[PDB]
């Protein structure tokens, strides 16, 4: 959210990077959410000769997604990272992971240096 | 009764004479030039005096050719009222066909008219009979210039069709019905084109030939009429084709089709396991999908509740079809009917015919009693 709206105040176009999925869907702005690499459903169901015909049809080129031996990452999206992709996660799943260290680290001081504590009233608190 | 191989689908107009000359000559004592739609627009049947000039099924043909539908209608029409004669030509053709009455409309009037229909009344032609099957379907013609007996055809209505057309035919020379048996005992004699079941005790299996996207439309349709209880289907793209072509066939042939192999029908240089991934698009599925998932022993079905297997080579993924068929269902082979040749990359193999489907059905009874399970793609092998 931050990044995006910084960009704003400078006037830089969004660059032609941000792509489709397979499914159509994945885009920055529905990606995140928690049904993930889903299709979602339009009422009508998605015409799939529609969008064959669209990236290639009769002639030219569609990145056909056939696994192949050499070592050149087949998601086009692995493209500029040197090794691979980030790891996907959704929102959800990464907030209960923020949860739970910065409870951890509570618990750290606990551990560690937090037997002892300036409360009176610790030492039932502490079971 | 001997067919000379030529490269082109309708030869040299003059060689097609020498040749029929040559015979008529000496071991033949009739020379019919007989030529499809494109033959006779070509001008390949149009140079020779026809006796009886029919057509069997009268719609748009080489309208990407021509560049003007009923072109070819016209065109046999012409060549039929150019050497005419009075009550020897056969207009049999299919009433229900608007390019069927057009053609007939012209030419000279003097010529004997004759309609095919099984619907129409005025063409007194009907089945009258329910004994459609894989093997033989017997109809009792009742017409008073057609024949009583029909001929036993593998299509539910296109081959009844056929045996309708040809039987005017048949009754213009002989009215006795008697002489029709040696013309129904060779329309089912199972021909390369739209091939009926095998005589042996198995699984029924059909060869045709479906490259078009339309004829392989209908043929679909007309086996889900005839099949019982499945419609199993193996076929595959030709390289440097179509591109557009691949994935309406895929779609066509999945909505109606509870189980589909997709496999490389002709390579001819082209890479293979891509325009497979080209067919596999269709139905939204990627290559990717399907081979990390093939890593397990699940095998999503599709949302349709139908199932869509795949392999590299044709061989095996045939006579996997052939052999993972039930009693009541059929096994279409669609890739190829007629033709004898694979052409992976730059050289040709001979090895698609109805021997190795034969084969096939010997050998499913020796892999029964082995155990081996051959009712999905993943094969469950015993230890």
């Amino acid at each position: 959210l931050e990044a995006l709206e910084a960009m704003a105040k400078d006037n830089q176009p969004i660059p032609p990077r941000a792509m489709i999925l397979s499914r159509k869907y994945r885009t920055l702005v529905s990606s995140w959410i928690e049904p993930l690499q889903e299709e979602a459903e339009l009422g009508y169901e998605i015409d799939y000769i529609a969008r064959y015909v669209a990236e290639g049809g009769l002639t030219g080129d569609r990145k056909r997604w056939v696994p192949r031996r050499g070592k050149t990452p087949l998601d086009p999206d692995a493209e500029g990272f040197i090794y691979s992709n980030p790891r996907e996660t959704s929102f959800k799943q990464r907030c209960l992971e923020e949860w739970r260290l910065h409870h951890r680290k509570l618990l750290k001081t606990l551990h560690n240096e937090g037997p002892s504590i300036l409360g009176k009233i610790s030492e039932s608190d502490y079971i | 009764d001997n067919k000379l191989e030529s490269p082109h689908t309708t030869p040299d107009a003059v060689l097609v004479q020498k040749l029929m000359a040559k015979m008529v000559h000496n071991g033949t004592e009739a020379l019919v030039m007989e030529a499809s739609s494109h033959g006779l627009a070509l001008g390949r049947c149009d140079k020779v005096d026809f006796d009886i000039a029919v057509f069997t099924n009268l719609t748009r043909d080489h309208l990407d050719f021509h560049g003007t539908e009923e072109e070819y209608r016209d065109a046999k029409a012409k060549l039929f009222a150019r050497m005419v004669d009075p009550a020897r030509h056969r207009k049999i053709v299919n009433i229900d066909d608007p390019n069927a009455a057009f053609f007939l409309a012209q030419g000279n009037p003097d010529v004997p008219i004759v309609t095919f229909a099984m619907e129409n009344k005025s063409a007194d032609v009907h089945p009258l009979k329910f004994q459609l099957s894989l093997f033989e379907t017997q109809v009792l013609v009742n017409t008073p210039q057609g024949i009583l007996e029909i001929s036993s055809g593998l299509l539910g209505r296109h081959n009844i069709y056929n045996i309708l057309a040809a039987v005017a035919v048949g009754i213009a020379v002989g009215a006795p019905l008697e002489d029709i048996v040696k013309g129904i005992e060779e329309v089912d004699a199972v021909p390369g084109r739209c091939e009926l079941i095998d005589e042996e005790q198995a699984f029924g299996v059909i060869v045709d030939y479906a490259h078009t996207p339309d004829a392989l439309s209908r043929l679909l349709d007309y086996v889900r009429e005839l099949g019982p209880r499945r419609v199993i289907t193996v076929f595959g793209c030709a390289g440097e084709s179509d591109r557009g072509k691949r994935p309406i066939m895929a779609k066509i042939a999945t909505d109606k089709s509870d189980v589909t192999i997709l496999t490389s029908d002709n390579p001819k240089t082209e890479d293979p396991l891509d325009i497979l991934d080209d067919m596999l698009a269709g139905v939204g599925w990627s290559m990717q999908d399907y081979l990390k998932h093939g890593e397990n022993d699940y095998y999503p079905p599709l949302p349709n509740g139908h199932r869509l297997f795949l392999h590299d080579i044709r061989r095996v993924a045939v006579r996997c079809a052939v052999a993972m068929g039930e009693e009541g269902d059929i096994v279409v082979v669609a890739g190829k009917g007629h033709e004898t040749y694979q052409i992976e990359g730059d050289k040709k193999e001979f090895f698609d015919d109805r021997e190795e489907c034969r084969e096939a059905l010997q050998y499913v009874d020796e892999l029964h009693q082995a155990g081996i399970d051959t009712s999905e793609f993943p094969w469950r092998l015993p230890e």
